[PDB]
């Protein structure tokens, strides 16, 4: 069964980050990615 | 902030609650 549906807004994915005293994160590897920007 | 024949005021897509959450 397929039809029109109505849903509330997807505000986005929920990300859990934990602020901690004296704790740090540093990236180990890295990734290189190219993105398209279009200006008329 | 103090707010304010065929003329209808369309509500914004982004509600105040979702803007505050952003
Ligand atoms: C970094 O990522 C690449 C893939 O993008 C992977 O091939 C490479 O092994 C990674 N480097 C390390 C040290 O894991």
């Amino acid at each position: 069964s397929q039809s029109i549906i109505a849903y509330t807004m997807s505000l986005g994915a929920e990300n859990s980050v934990a602020y901690s005293n004296n704790s740090i994160a540093i990236p180990t590897n890295f990734t290189i990615s190219v993105t398209t920007e279009i200006l008329p | 902030v103090t707010l304010a024949n065929g003329l209808t005021v369309l509500p914004p897509l982004l509600t105040d609650e979702m803007i505050a959450q952003y």
